[PDB]
């Protein structure tokens, strides 16, 4: 079970974004207590086009 | 604390820390309009098979 | 002691739409709701609704709004 779940989640359904930004734009990029977010943590986007757009 | 465990200058210190919230409570969607949805996953009986709960 | 959480709201997107006197984080308290629209060009009369809260006579909030012309003249 363990190791076919590690295959399922090499296989699922996924999303990314890769996006281009300067700092403090508005957002700070550092660790928790400096930044607003760091490496790991969870953040939203819109993407530009998309049908639902205040997805 | 720094005279019972003295560590040296430079030492590695190695941690492991939950940025996702999987298991717990996080959200994996909203919108702009109306905010973040908040849920929970859980891996069902099978092993396979997550639900996720939304708060 | 830290001044209380006196707040401006900012809509425009560029920026952190909401600030408090204090430096608390009031805008991560927001769930991801934003302020997403403007007052369009050659807007005349509107009215505003407000609601409040936890709030005593005497205190006072504003509304502020700018005025950003494409050219040094004209376009009245």
């Amino acid at each position: 079970i363990m190791a076919a779940r590690a295959k399922q989640w090499a296989t699922r359904a996924k999303h990314s974004h890769e996006i281009q930004v300067s700092d403090a734009a508005p957002y700070i990029i550092g660790e928790r207590g400096h930044g607003h977010f760091w490496l790991g943590d969870r953040v939203g986007t819109t993407v530009l086009g998309y049908p639902d757009p205040y997805t | 604390i720094a005279s019972l465990i003295p560590l040296r200058h430079g030492c590695l210190v190695w941690d492991i820390v939950d940025n996702s919230g999987w298991g717990s409570e996080t959200a994996f969607g909203g919108s702009l309009l109306t905010g973040l949805v908040r849920a929970v996953m859980n891996i069902a009986s099978d092993g396979m098979t997550e639900g996720i709960d939304i708060y | 002691t830290y001044p209380a959480e006196n707040v401006v709201v900012d809509s425009d997107p560029r920026e952190e739409q909401v600030s408090s006197e204090s430096g608390s984080p009031i805008w991560e308290r927001m769930n991801s709701v934003r302020f997403l629209h403007y007052i369009p060009p050659y807007t005349g009369e509107v009215t505003f609704k407000l609601s409040v809260s936890g709030a005593v006579p005497g205190q006072i909030a504003t509304l502020r709004l700018p005025r950003a012309w494409s050219r040094p003249w004209g376009l009245e």
